RNA sequence: GAAACUGCGAAUGGCUCAUUAAAUCAGUUAUAGUUUGUUUGAUGGUAUCUACUACUCGGAUAACCGUAGUAAUUCUAGAGCUAAUACGUGCAACAAACCCCGACUUCUGGAAGGGAUGCAUUUAUUAGAUAUGCGAUGAUUCAUGAUAACUCGACGGAUCGCACGGCCGCCGGCGACGCAUCAUUCAAAUUUCUGCCCUAUCAACUUUCGAUGGUAGGAUAGUGGCCUACCAUGGUGGUGACGGGUGACGGAGAAUUAGGGUUCGAUUCCGGAGAGGGAGCCUGAGAAACGGCUA
């Protein structure tokens, strides 16, 4: 059958595909959290480790986990499950959808793989070269993890470092940098005490008017005390 | 004396093993009696106030509040526990020959064991909460004829 | 699902109704939670009309019990279910069901009356002196006292687990005490 | 139905806000607020079909949304927002000020008012009761709570509320001998002074209301509203000082002011 | 500012009259027998207590990108990032008062210290009077207060836009959105009385397996044989029950008009029911929803 092997670290993929039972047999009868030597599949993958993760079968049915069978099952799935993607669809609807076990088989057409174990040998097309992420942390906290900055370091200066820089279609020069949240200002600090300070209203607010209540009440009571004694 | 279920019976709220005596307090106060009126200018019978019987669909001593129509019947039935079939007699107009035609309607009525009652007495009931499938309302008064 | 709903039943004159709509949702019923003794307490979540919430217990093992005659509360362990009038199998099953006569330990209530009373069922001046003010009108439900020898208290379940989800009640005491234990006493 | 109903037909819209029958399919839905949907005079109303500043719905929307109208003080951008009796309507731009009366036909009037008069308005007093902690607290029939009232106010009485400080500064008990006017039924925009009231056990309370020209309708005490302290009222009434005039009469008056 | 997450709505509207004969429905009642997103008016005081971010906590995921499967679907699996008014946590500005225990003590006392103490839930005790204080109803052990405890509480703001100021970093305005309680509004549910065409070639019907009522429970938002256990034999009927027919949805109304009457009412307004026939159900304040799902 055919496999998607992807490499994490270099945030690499591959398609690979394979046509001899012998080389397929390692792979069958495992299931999707198992773990697989690569010496059977070819002799470069020498030392490697792969890591199932799923696949899908020859009609398109993806594989789901926990359903110890080899062959095709209907399930009651959940929207934003495996299996289920939902798109379009109302909050709390369930949709009744074929899926295959857990179980590797002849039945499959593709098997999702993933590198944990770094063999002897690099592939050409996986391990060479590594995608560098697109996008930097957003969240201030984040950016300090990153920068290992203390509590008095200035976070600020450190999104140029990792902002990128461009040229449009038209020729034009630009630069985009991220965001940042969760960022401690003068705002938020103004914010908080604006909060306090309404709090603090309330409670002055309270007190005053129960006071001015009790402060008729009693009034009105010596007037009634003051009739009563005649 | 009126423990006659498998459970024991007694008035919701009135504490009974009180260190002390209820002999100033309230009905309902203290371990003594409760009881209440009604209003709409029906009397509390003295039976309701000094009787010993439990009943938590009793105007005057349950937890049911009288509201809505007050009726007038004749007692139809007293054979069951509690509750009596009140027939109310009254004349359909017939208009196409302007004339009446005589027609009765049987309203289930809960009865306090505070009142005695006969098939053939006048009654009146007062309007309540749903008491049973059918039972809609609770006899205020008793005329014995 | 279960329906509170007349439209099944038979008309006061005993003539058949004919049914001319579904069910509705704000007529259904849910199943009764059978909330039983054990060590590991179980409460479920449910959500009900309005988005208010109840609680389901299917296992509980204390409840807030209260002494009335001292005004005393607290959170003991339901040792045994011993009557219930409504049905005699929900004994056998150990069913957690209001006004449910129910064993409960005595070790709090011990515990309150030696520290209140000075009595079992260093101190400072002070504290003898208040000891002695109480004692004056301690009186005590010899049948209670019977009750305390043995570590166990009956008392009434006075909450509904399956809509709060606790077994909460009162110790039995005077005429009602006296009425459930000659019931028990076969 | 499976829920709240968010249209409100032409012809089942209340007649007295006159609305045509083959104007459309649809009337303006009130929304919720401080009165009942049909005991209310939304702002779309006001401003479109009695004043005629607006011409549409969506003109009604633009002005609506610029800030320009207030009820009670209070800017209101909600175009079937439910102004009722008593409610006061301010358009600082135009400097004018409208208080809502009911006129002797029954109908809705937006009577023009001062300055001083736009700052007060009166409330009817459902009930007192205690609230949380115990907590006196009292609620009008427009929505309004009102936290450690005055011991002397009960149900029925009338409270004057200062809108700017939002403050009762005086009360009127309901009692005979004071100028009311009708809310409901069909002497609705009457005014007169009570005779007498006739109350029975578990039911509804009658009041006698003499006009000032003699005549006497009776109603019930819930469509009574208290205007003052004995006969003289304590805002400013409507033209017509809510006298209700027979059709006869109504006829002579026309055709001598035709002639 | 596309896209996407988040929130809200889609329970309104429109269509139809199949079922349904005290049933729907009309007038007239009740909820002191309940729920109610939202709008309008008011009300939010104890969390860490010995860890110890509050000048601000933590882990993901969409869009995006790249490996794809299938004949195929807003069918679908891996891999690499990155946000919150998404999710999960957490100091929650600081008090007073009340109650309990309470060393110690000049001891009928007061006293250090400790516990409890926000709002919400549950169960008990207690007050809530009125022929020198104490609210409301025709009517409630009602509103509400106090005490003893209880709950492994989705509560008690880690949110956003404008502006830009006074003291000596501290304070500071106008709003947006959000959580909790009461009241109000928009409503629902159930419910009192009376009222419906033809038919006796329909006279007895209902009660094992709920029929009528009682006791105790379960369930419900709540009352109720709505259901469970026990108990009693009750309940309706020539004043026509029960059964059958309707080419029967009910009403506002339509046709004809001495008066009385006769006939019609599927259809634009009100109320009910249905989405080919049943049944079940998630989401949600609100559905037994069908331009939602399950058999
Ligand atoms: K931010
Ligand atoms: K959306
Ligand atoms: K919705
Ligand atoms: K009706
Ligand atoms: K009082
Ligand atoms: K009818
Ligand atoms: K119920
Ligand atoms: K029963
Ligand atoms: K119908
Ligand atoms: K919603
Ligand atoms: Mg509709
Ligand atoms: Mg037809
Ligand atoms: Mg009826
Ligand atoms: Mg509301
Ligand atoms: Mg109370
Ligand atoms: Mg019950
Ligand atoms: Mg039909
Ligand atoms: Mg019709
Ligand atoms: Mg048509
Ligand atoms: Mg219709
Ligand atoms: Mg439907
Ligand atoms: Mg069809
Ligand atoms: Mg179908
Ligand atoms: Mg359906
Ligand atoms: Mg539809």
């Amino acid at each position: 059958m055919k496999f998607n092997i992807a490499n994490p670290t270099t945030g690499c993929q591959k398609k690979l595909e394979i046509d001899d039972d012998q080389k397929l047999r390692a792979f069958f009868d495992k299931r999707i959290s198992q773990e697989v030597s690569g010496d059977a599949l070819g002799d470069e993958f020498k030392g490697y480790v792969f890591k199932i993760m799923g696949g899908c079968d020859k009609q398109g049915f993806p594989m789901k986990q926990g359903v110890l069978t080899p062959g095709r099952v209907r399930l009651l799935l959940y929207r934003g499950t495996p299996c289920f993607r939902g798109y379009g669809r109302r909050n709390g609807e369930r949709r009744r959808k074929s899926v295959r076990g857990c179980i590797v088989s002849p039945d499959l057409s593709v098997l999702n793989l993933v590198i944990v174990k770094k063999g002897e040998n690099d592939l050409p097309g996986l391990t060479d070269t590594e995608k560098p992420r697109m996008r930097g942390p957003k969240r201030a906290s984040k950016i300090r993890k990153l920068f290992n900055l203390s509590k008095e370091d200035d976070v600020r200066k450190y999104v140029n470092t990792y902002r990128r820089n461009f040229t449009t279609k038209n020729g034009k020069k630009a630069s985009k940098a991220p965001k940042i949240q969760r960022l401690v200002t003068p705002l938020t600090l103004q914010r908080k005490r604006a909060r306090i300070a309404d709090k603090k209203k309330r409670i002055a607010k309270a007190k005053s008017e129960a006071a001015e209540y009790q402060k008729l009440l009693a009034s009105r009571l010596k007037e009634q005390r003051e009739k009563r004694s005649e | 004396a009126e423990q006659t279920e498998k459970a024991f019976l007694k008035q919701p709220g009135v504490f009974l093993s009180s260190k002390k005596t209820g002999k100033g307090k309230r009905p309902g106060k203290g371990g003594n009696r409760y009881f209440k009126s009604i209003g709409l200018g029906f009397k509390t019978p003295r039976e309701a106030t000094e009787g010993t019987y439990i009943d938590k669909k009793c105007p005057f001593t349950g937890n049911v509040s009288i509201r809505g129509r007050i009726l007038a019947g004749t007692c139809h039935s007293a054979k069951m526990n509690r509750t009596i079939i009140v027939r109310r007699n009254y004349l359909h107009y017939v208009k196409k020959y302007q004339r009446y035609e005589k027609r009765h309607s049987n309203i289930p009525a809960h009865i306090s064991p505070c009142f005695r009652v006969k098939e053939g007495d006048h009654v009146i009931i007062g309007q309540c909460r749903p008491l049973s499938k059918t039972v809609r309302f609770n006899v205020l008064k008793v005329i014995p004829a | 699902g279960i329906s509170r709903d007349s439209m099944h039943k038979r008309r006061a004159t005993g003539g058949k109704k004919k049914a001319w709509r579904k069910k509705r949702k704000y007529e259904l019923g849910r199943q009764p939670a059978n909330t039983k003794i054990s060590a590991n307490k179980t409460v479920r979540r449910i959500r009900v009309r309005g988005g208010n919430v109840k609680w389901r217990a299917l296992r509980l093992d204390t409840g807030n019990y209260s002494w009335g005659s001292e005004a005393v509360t607290r959170k003991t362990r339901i040792l045994d279910v011993v009557y219930n009038a409504s049905n005699n199998e929900l004994v056998r099953t150990q069913t957690l069901v209001k006004s449910a006569i129910v064993q409960v330990d005595a070790a709090p209530f011990k515990q309150w009356y030696l520290q209140h009373y000075g009595v079992d069922i260093k101190k400072s001046n002070h504290v003898l002196r208040k000891i002695e003010t109480r004692q004056k009108d301690r009186k005590l439900d010899p049948h209670i006292e019977e009750q305390f020898g043995g570590g166990r208290l009956l008392a009434c379940i006075s909450s509904r687990p399956g809509q709060c989800g606790r077994a909460d009640g009162y110790i039995l005491e005077g005429k009602e005490l006296e009425f459930y234990m000659k019931k028990l006493q076969k | 139905a499976r829920g709240l109903k968010k249209h409100l037909k032409r012809l089942n819209a209340p007649k007295h806000w006159m609305l045509d029958k083959l104007g459309g399919a649809f009337a303006p839905k009130p929304s919720s607020g401080p009165h009942k949907s049909r005991e209310c005079l939304p702002l779309i109303i006001i401003l479109r079909n009695r004043l005629k500043y607006a011409l549409t719905y969506r003109e009604v929307i633009s002005i609506l949304m610029q800030r320009q109208v207030m009820v009670d003080s209070k800017v209101r951008t909600d175009k079937t927002y439910p102004a009722g009796f008593m409610d006061v309507v301010s358009i600082p731009k135009t400097n004018e000020n409208f208080r809502l009366l009911y006129d002797t036909k029954g109908r809705f009037r937006l009577h023009s008012v001062r300055d001083e008069e736009a700052k007060f308005k009166l409330c009817k007093v459902r009930s007192v009761q205690f609230g949380q902690k115990g907590i006196p607290y009292l609620n009008t029939y427009d929505g309004r709570t009102i936290r450690y009232p005055d011991p002397l106010i009960k149900a029925n009485d009338t409270i004057k509320l200062d809108l700017e400080s939002n403050k009762i500064v005086d009360f009127i008990k309901f009692d005979v001998g004071n100028v009311v006017m009708v809310t409901g039924g069909r002497n609705r925009g009457r005014v007169g002074v009570i005779k007498n009231r006739e109350k029975h056990k578990g039911s509804f309370e009658t009041v006698h209301i003499q006009d000032a020209l003699g005549h006497e309708f009776a109603t019930r005490l819930g469509n009574v509203f208290t205007l003052g302290k004995g006969t003289k009222p304590w805002v400013s009434l409507p033209k017509g000082k809510g006298i209700k005039l027979s059709i006869i009469e109504e006829a002579r008056k026309r055709l001598a002011a035709q002639s």
